[PDB]
RNA sequence: UUUUUUUUU
């Protein structure tokens, strides 16, 4: 998860700590941008506010459960299915679930293990079609909460991606036949 | 088959069997039982998961790219058994690949 | 090895 780890800085950033240290001092310590951060703690009240407003609830799991990350992973799932990369079965390189396209992750991204569904936040184009801001995802959690999108029925004929999801598919009937 | 104890008109008369009863196929490819391991595999690629796995097995025990074919059947069959199959693919082999046969399993 | 733009005190 890169998105665990931005959790991760804002936490850091907006803990006691940090503001007993020096904050834009402590920025200056950790290399990190002060103004991208302030501006993050900003837009964040202002989607604070908004929630509010048009009464969305404010919730949350204590870290001691193992449920956090997967809750945070699903919801992240919930607005970016559409944006899913596979890596090649036994190859090198990543695949897009969206039109099919062959991509790469960005040096900049955390995940230092090849996971190989990844839910991801931009797609650049740069030296090579790169992509950026990933999070690691299992398929299972991807039919659940986007089924309209992931029927076996919308995509094109067998595909490395095709190939596997049909596999997760086999074991969910699977599952399902022995209960 | 009591026209004759077996020769090629046998094997046409496996051939009636195997392209339309899927006991009436495995019969015949018994009694033809490399290239018979490759038209096998073809039996394999039509699917009886577990007995095709059978015919895999004994097709390696008759090897690592048949151990990935294998391990590409316990992607599609089926997990413990698929665990015990990556020991003995494992005790056969310890060399990289085989960390993604684990990964079938995935506690 | 490769962030163009913007996203309410």
């Amino acid at each position: 998860g890169d998105h665990i780890t931005l959790l991760n800085v804002y936490h850091a950033f907006k803990s006691d700590e940090a503001y007993e240290y020096g904050i834009h001092k402590w920025c200056r310590d950790h290399y990190l941008n002060y103004r991208s951060l302030s501006a993050a703690d900003n837009i964040r009240s202002q989607l604070e506010r908004l929630m509010n407003r048009y009464n969305l609830e404010l919730n949350t799991t204590d870290y001691e459960s193992p449920k956090y990350f997967d809750n945070i992973r699903k919801a992240l799932a919930s607005g970016f299915f559409m944006q899913v990369a596979k890596k090649r079965s036994g190859a090198k390189g990543y695949i897009t679930v969206k039109d099919n396209q062959d991509v790469l992750i960005h040096p900049s991204t955390v995940l230092g293990h090849d996971a190989e569904w990844v839910i991801y936040n931009e797609f650049v184009l740069t030296s090579k079609n790169y992509i950026r801001t990933v999070t690691s995802v299992r398929p299972e959690w991807l039919i659940e909460i986007a089924p309209a999108y992931y029927d076996l029925s919308n995509f094109q004929k067998g595909d490395v991606k095709l190939s596997l999801e049909r596999i997760k598919e086999k074991v969910d009937r699977l599952n399902e036949l022995k209960q | 088959y009591e026209k004759y104890l077996p020769d090629e008109n046998s094997g046409k008369y496996l051939p009636s069997s195997e392209l339309p009863e899927l006991n009436f196929n495995y019969l015949a490819s018994l009694e033809k039982l490399q290239y018979e391991e490759f038209m096998r595999q073809m039996n394999g690629i039509y699917p009886k998961w577990l007995f095709l796995i059978l015919s895999l097995a004994k097709y390696y025990i008759s090897d690592s790219c048949g151990d990935l074919l294998k391990k590409s059947l316990q992607q599609t069959l089926r997990s413990d058994f698929d665990r015990i199959y990556n020991f003995y693919l494992l005790f056969e082999q310890e060399c990289q690949f085989i960390l993604g046969k684990l990964k079938e399993n995935d506690f």
